[PDB]
């Protein structure tokens, strides 16, 4: 069904049209990535978690990263944080476009779809300037990014913004 | 202006604040647009003004991009301009792929040198992440330019060292100006 | 001419509605019907006026009873009747063969078409439905309307008050 | 003679079939192309010349393709019920005004409110001949539609029936010589293009397609020939319904060729309003019909019985 | 009438004309038991369409058949305005619109408009 | 108050009914009207009507100017 | 208001409505702009600042395949 | 408003100068054609027990009317002695068959 | 470029436009009339009756020339 994205298996109970009890099947999309990350090294894990919150990318990176860097005990250079939080938030700003924007398509509006997904074509173009991925950057890294924004990117993400 | 319902702190926003108005000069305001569907009608103002704009769309593939230096996409063995072959089986690539989509099998050369008989990457395993080239210590293994490379069969997409070594030729010139551009990147 | 075969239809639908068990089977076959008497009717009038109410009423009463059959007879079963086929079959054609060597000015209804009508009669120059719908909304025939009018109402009373809505939906338990 | 007459009346109801089958194929590209520009792309731009055969590129699909033979379901009604449903979409034009006269249609107004209830039999039937959940959800979601609009319909097309003192629709030219009805019942055209989307199942009232709802509505279980009937029967509502907007409300000069400007317009308009408006939830309709809608046209009768009565005083 | 018929019924063969095409242009593969089977998002049904399904608006559904009864007496109305008595059926007009809203109304204040809840 | 709180809550109906009271009001004119010009007897008249010089009905000819 | 000046233009470069029409057909658009330089295998590379971004540069097949 | 009205009357004018014009004609036909009727039926029914023209066996089909005094006969009846063609051609002109 | 549009609703406008002249191009060529008489209203269906039985073609206008010029009185 269009609405349940592919994965969801709402097992509905249906007195008419009103629903008495809903049973949200779910497993659909489990690929074990939990004991799959039993068997690899840190570095090599990773890249598990831009699947994780698929649209959220670069917010799972982190979260994974900050994991990692208080067992390692380390600490962070005053830019790389201002990276990350700066692509955070596009991150963030990614991510409720797609809510949004899919939310509309759910309830039948369509030009809202288009007209966000066109500057959402935009963003990941940062994306894939910094990362060389326009989604799945696998950028953040429990030592800060793994490397520095290209010479004149800054000027392209105030153009956008 | 009316006001809001609950009083609010520093440092934050509310959405629905705002109580109603209940003088009639708001109270016909919103019943006008209730009435003759004027919130309706900016919404069709300007959807009809998207007309009036040039489309964003793109006429692949006669036009198409872009794209950034840093891009990962198909991979190929380079070579040293002496025609010989950069990789020297070190194995880091096997060893840090995180789909352990790459097999190497080493010999020792005729001539001596510390060199692959085999060099496999599995496409439909390969995730593209790009470590294999980071670990690469003789930038012997790159993600190409390319990104065209769909097939007709699953078992076109197995690259073996004979196909891997052509794109790192078929594409050589490309992968040497990204590489240059971006090496002190990296 | 196509009245004799209206009449030899609207008798063949008749036949097998009479053997129709599947509410919907029997819906089907009153549909088909109500289209035909609707036909005919206009046939032996002034106009169609009411060929066009007829059917719009019974059509409000087609989609209402399918929502009740759909909730209440929704599963039942058809069953093809070779017997009924070949007799259908058998006398339809046996009736169009009549219609075709019937003596088809003595079939025709004496009631009076428009054109049926004399030149001379002034009464039928007039607006297509004028006269003939006037003397409802004349006294005093008028106050049958009026009267309709409460027991339209008054029945939208009685409904409310035999269906009892607020104890629940309907559901064939 | 009088025998050659009829013949003229067959040649213009084939020869207005062929071009109404012929402009809903248009019609479907127009949508894209329009609905693809309202979004900020570009639309069907590559098949043949600048994608103007694009439609026809269709077709040749929709009928290449094999039937479905659904297992449960009642296969004779499952098959036949495309056929009328596109059957009763074309037939409906036959009331279409023409002063080169095609059919005289005295009550020709009352013809259009027969004809447009039967349009929801043909969803009703198939979504229930198809025997799927979705596709029953679909047909009792179109009916409910009826419910709504029908009554409404007729009380809104009585007040137009009152100015022009009759049922036939060639009336609606002399009255409209002048001016356009547009401005003197400037909500009812508000309020009747807001129903014209019930009677052909729009967006914003979408409900027996019912897309991301139900899965297709009652289109879920039907395939290469039938859906493609089912598809055509669809678009030759909006044409009709748009037409007989331009008649009610923009002049109605049937042999000047603006109305055919006019008659694209409001199409666009049907279009435009598909890309614009979330869909309605399927009980608030139920509730505007009649709520809103039946109560507001009746306040107007007593206006323009008023105003009738007002105006017979006078002439 | 008899005009409308024959083009009824023309249309009609013309229009079943077409499927008759697409059955024979259709592509034919042999039928699956799987290929058949009725969609339902993808997994296998619990229920058949048959069963009973719940009504809501049932009140509604009624109060439906009656006011197009009404629609029956209006329709009337414009046709026999010139040929009419004006008090008569000015008075009898407004007293059958009336009517209708107080209904309406009525019913609206009572809830009744509402679905079961 | 009430007449705010429609206003508020169903702004149609109050709008709707404001224009349905103008029906009777001007309703009331022209039918008032129509009998101080004495309408029921019109000008023309459907059908050809001949009457004789002494029948009462040719008394009441009405007499008009175009 | 004045894009018929460029309509023409397009033309003449192409080659008169003939080659136009085929130029159409092609490349299902007409665009202005200078040849940047031919590869070798015959593919002319054009570019244009007046389009956006993405439509700057843009590529002739060679015409020998054709489609 | 008023120059619809003005057009409708100005139509219904030229009817009153015209609808004279035909029930003269119709009445100069009307009549001639009873008397072929009154012709036919004496011819087709000399054999008949005790047939009466004009009457069901004798029984006058209206007792109370005075002397003389003619009556239209029903349509079926004007086209008694007519073939379906004929009586189709006048009964089905609004249809068109 | 909204031109694109256009070309889709050029062939609509033709299209739907195609039968109202196209039978008053028939009708000329096929009754010399371009308008087909109006059965609306009796008096039309009537006088219809009248045309078609004089000329034996509704649509043939039997002018001044069918009135015997002269009586000898
Ligand atoms: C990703 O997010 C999104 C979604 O979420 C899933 C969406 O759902 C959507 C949904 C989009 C929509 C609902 C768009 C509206 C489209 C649809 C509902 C259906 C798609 C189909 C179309 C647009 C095509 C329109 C046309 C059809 C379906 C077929 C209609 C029938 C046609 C055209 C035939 C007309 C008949 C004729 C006689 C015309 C003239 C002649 C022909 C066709 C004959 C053809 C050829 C021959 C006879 C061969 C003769 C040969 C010889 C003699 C040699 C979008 C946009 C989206 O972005
Ligand atoms: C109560 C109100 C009902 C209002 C709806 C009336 C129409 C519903 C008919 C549903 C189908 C009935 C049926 O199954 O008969 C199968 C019949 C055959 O009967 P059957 O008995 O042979 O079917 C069973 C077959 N076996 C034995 C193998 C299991 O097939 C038909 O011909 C039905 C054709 C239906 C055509 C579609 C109707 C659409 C009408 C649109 C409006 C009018 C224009
Ligand atoms: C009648 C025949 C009309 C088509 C004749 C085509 C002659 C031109 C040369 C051959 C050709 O190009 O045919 C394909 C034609 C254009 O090529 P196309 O496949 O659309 O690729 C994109 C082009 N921008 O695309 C076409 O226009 C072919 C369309 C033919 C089918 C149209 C559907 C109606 C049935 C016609 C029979
Ligand atoms: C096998 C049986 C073959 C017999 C034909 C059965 C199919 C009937 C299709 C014709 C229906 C249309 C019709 O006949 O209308 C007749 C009548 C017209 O009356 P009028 O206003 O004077 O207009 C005349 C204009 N020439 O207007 C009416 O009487 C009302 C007609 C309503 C039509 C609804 C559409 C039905 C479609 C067919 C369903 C099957
Ligand atoms: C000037 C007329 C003043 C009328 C005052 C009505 C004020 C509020 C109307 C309203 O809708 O409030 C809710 C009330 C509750 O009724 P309920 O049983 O919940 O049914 C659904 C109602 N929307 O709804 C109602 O009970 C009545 C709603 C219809 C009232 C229309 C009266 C119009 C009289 C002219
Ligand atoms: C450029 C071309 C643009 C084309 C635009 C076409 C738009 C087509 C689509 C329109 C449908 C939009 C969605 C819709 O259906 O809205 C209906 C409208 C919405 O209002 P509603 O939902 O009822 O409000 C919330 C209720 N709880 O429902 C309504 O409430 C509308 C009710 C209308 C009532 C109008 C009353 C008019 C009264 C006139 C007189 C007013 C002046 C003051 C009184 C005078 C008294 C003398
Ligand atoms: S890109 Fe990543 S997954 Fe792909 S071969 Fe290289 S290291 Fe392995
Ligand atoms: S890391 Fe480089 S040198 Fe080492 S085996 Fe891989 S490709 Fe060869």
């Amino acid at each position: 069904h269009p609405a349940a994205h592919g994965v969801l298996r709402l097992v509905l109970e249906l007195d008419g049209e009103t629903v008495m009890r809903a049973d949200p099947h779910i497993g659909l999309l489990h690929r074990g990535t939990e004991k799959l990350i039993e068997y690899k090294t840190y570095t090599q894990a990773l890249p598990y978690f831009d699947r994780l919150d698929y649209v959220s990318m670069m917010c799972n990176e982190q979260c994974y990263s900050l994991a990692v860097e208080k067992l390692l005990n380390i600490d962070v250079p005053l830019r790389a944080k201002y990276i990350r939080t700066l692509f955070a938030e596009i991150t963030r700003i990614l991510n409720h476009i797609m809510a949004v924007g899919t939310h509309a398509l759910d309830v039948g509006a369509l030009t809202p779809f288009f007209w966000l997904f066109e500057e959402r074509e935009k963003m990941m173009e940062f994306y894939e300037r910094v990362s060389g991925a326009r989604m799945h950057a696998a950028y953040i890294r429990p030592g800060g990014v793994s490397l520095d924004m290209p010479l004149g990117l800054m000027d392209d993400i105030y153009e956008f913004a | 202006e009316p006001k809001d319902i609950v009083e609010v702190p520093k440092g934050y926003v509310y959405v629905n604040n705002k109580e109603l108005s209940m003088e009639f000069a708001d109270i016909t305001d919103r019943a006008a647009s209730t009435m003759f569907f004027g919130e309706l009608l900016r919404g069709f103002a300007v959807t009809l003004a998207h007309i009036f704009k040039e489309p964003a769309t793109i006429n692949y593939p006669f036009e198409k991009g872009p794209l950034s230096p840093r891009f990962r996409g198909e991979h190929a063995l380079r070579r040293y301009p002496s025609g010989e072959e950069r990789c020297i089986a070190c194995k880091l690539c096997e060893a840090i792929c995180p789909a352990q989509a790459i097999t190497i099998e080493a010999e020792e050369r005729a001539d001596g040198s510390r060199r692959t008989t085999r060099y496999d990457i599995d496409m439909t395993k390969c995730i593209y992440c790009g470590f294999c080239q980071e670990a690469c210590p003789v930038d012997a293994i790159v993600e190409g330019p390319n990104f065209e490379f769909s097939t007709e069969t699953h078992e076109e997409l197995l690259y073996n060292k004979e196909k891997l070594l052509c794109n790192g030729d078929k594409w050589e010139s490309e992968i040497a100006s990204n590489l240059q551009a971006d090496h002190l990147y990296r | 001419m196509i009245q004799l075969m209206l009449y030899s239809l609207i008798i063949t639908t008749s036949i097998i509605f009479l053997n129709m068990i599947h509410p919907l089977a029997l819906g089907l076959t009153l549909l088909i019907q109500t289209i035909f008497v609707c036909l005919l009717t206009g046939l032996m009038t002034k106009s169609f006026w009411y060929s066009y109410i007829l059917f719009l009423i019974f059509l409000g009463g087609m989609l209402v009873l399918f929502i009740y059959v759909t909730s209440l007879a929704s599963n039942e079963m058809f069953n093809l009747s070779m017997k009924l086929t070949l007799f259908s079959s058998l006398i339809l054609i046996f009736m169009l063969i009549l219609s075709f060597i019937m003596d088809k000015t003595s079939s025709s209804l004496f009631l009076m078409n428009n054109d049926m009508q004399s030149i001379i009669n002034m009464n039928s120059y007039f607006m297509e439905n004028s006269l003939s719908l006037n003397k409802l909304y004349n006294f005093p025939t008028n106050f049958i309307t009026i009267l309709l009018m409460n027991y339209l109402l008054i029945t939208l009373i009685v409904i409310v008050k035999i269906t009892k809505l607020f104890k629940g939906p309907i559901r064939m338990m | 003679m009088f025998y050659m007459e009829f013949i003229l009346s067959l040649i213009g109801s084939l020869l207005l079939i062929i071009c109404v089958l012929v402009s809903v194929a248009f019609l479907t590209l127009l949508e894209r192309k329009v609905l693809g520009y309202i979004q900020i792309r570009k639309g069907p731009n590559k098949v043949g010349l600048m994608g103007i055969p694009q439609p026809f590129c269709d077709a040749i699909k929709l009928f290449t393709k094999e039937q479905t033979y659904p297992l449960l379901s009642n296969y004779l009604s499952y098959y036949i019920s495309p056929i009328f449903s596109l059957f009763l979409s074309l037939f409906v034009w036959m009331c279409m005004p023409f002063f080169v006269k095609l059919y005289s249609f005295n009550l020709g107004g009352l013809f259009f409110l027969c004809c447009t209830s039967l349009g929801v039999y043909t969803v009703m039937v198939a979504g229930w001949s198809s025997n799927s959940n979705y596709a029953l959800l679909g047909g009792l979601r179109a009916v409910a539609q009826t419910i709504s609009y029908e009554v409404s319909l007729a009380l809104i097309l009585l007040s137009f029936i009152f100015l022009i003192g009759s049922y036939n629709m060639i009336y609606f030219f002399f009255y409209q010589v002048y001016m356009w009805f547009l401005i003197i019942l400037f909500p009812m055209a508000l309020v009747w293009v807001s129903i014209s989307l019930a009677e052909t199942n729009r967006t914003p009232f979408d409900f027996a397609e019912g897309e991301s709802e139900l899965v297709s509505g009652f289109n879920v279980e039907y395939s290469s020939g039938g859906f493609a009937l089912i598809f055509m029967a669809e678009y030759a509502s909006i044409l009709f319904m748009s037409m007989l907007f331009c008649v009610i409300f923009l002049g109605c000069d049937v042999f000047n060729l603006l109305f055919y400007m006019k008659l694209t317009f409001i199409s666009f308009v049907f279009i435009w309003v598909r890309g614009t408006l979330p869909r309605f939830r399927y009980d608030k309709l139920m509730y505007l019909a009649w709520k809103c809608f039946l109560s507001f046209s009746l306040n107007y009768l007593l206006f323009f019985i008023g105003f009738k009565i007002l105006l017979f005083s006078l002439l | 009438m008899f005009s409308i018929i024959f083009i009824a019924l023309l249309i009609l063969l013309i229009t079943t004309i077409v499927m008759f095409l697409a059955s024979i242009l259709s592509k034919k593969a042999l039928i699956d038991r799987e290929k058949s089977s009725p969609f339902e998002c993808g997994f296998d049904p619990k229920s058949s369409s048959r069963l009973p399904f719940s009504l809501r608006f049932f009140l509604i559904t009624i109060i439906f058949l009656i006011f197009d009864v009404e629609i029956a007496l209006i329709l009337p109305m414009i046709i026999i305005m010139k040929y009419s008595n004006i008090m008569i059926w000015t008075i009898t007009s407004i007293i059958f619109i009336l009517i209708l809203l107080i209904g309406l109304y009525h019913e609206w204040n009572q809830g009744m408009l509402n679905w079961s809840n | 108050s009430l007449l705010k709180r429609a206003w508020n809550e169903i702004p149609d109906i109050v709008g709707g009914s404001a224009l349905a009271l103008a029906g009777i009001v001007m309703a009331t004119i022209g039918v008032a009207n129509y009998y101080a010009k004495d309408g029921d007897n019109r000008r023309y008249k459907l059908g050809y009507v001949v009457y004789r010089h002494d029948d009462p009905r040719a008394l009441k000819v009405r007499n008009d100017e175009d | 208001i004045n894009r018929l000046t460029k309509l023409f233009q397009m033309v003449r470069e192409a080659g008169g409505l003939k080659q136009a029409y085929l130029k159409l057909y092609r490349n299902d658009d007409l665009k202005i702009g200078t040849l940047v330089g031919i590869d070798k295998y015959g593919n002319k590379y054009f570019e244009n600042p007046y389009y956006f971004y993405g439509r700057n540069r843009w590529i002739e097949f060679a015409p020998h395949v054709n489609m | 408003a008023k120059k619809v009205k003005r057009d409708e009357i100005e139509m219904r004018s030229a009817q009153n100068v015209i609808f004279p014009i035909l029930v003269a004609e119709r009445d100069r036909e009307f009549l001639r054609q009873l008397r072929r009727n009154r012709d036919e039926e004496a011819e087709l029914m000399k054999n008949v027990p005790g047939w009466e023209v004009g009457t069901w066996y004798g029984e006058p089909v209206f007792k109370t009317l005075p002397e003389d005094t003619l009556v239209t006969p029903i349509f079926k009846e004007f086209y008694a002695h007519s073939d379906w063609k004929s009586y189709a051609k006048r009964a089905h002109l609004k249809l068109w068959s | 470029m909204w031109f694109e549009i256009l070309p889709g609703a050029v062939i609509i406008t033709t299209l739907l436009s195609v039968p109202i002249y196209a039978m008053y191009g028939l009708d000329k060529l096929m009754i010399g009339n371009a308008f087909r008489r109006n059965m609306d209203e009796r008096f039309s269906r009537v006088m219809y009756q009248r045309d078609f039985r004089l000329t034996d073609n509704p649509y043939k206008m039997n002018g001044l020339d069918a009135i015997p010029d002269e009586k000898t009185n």
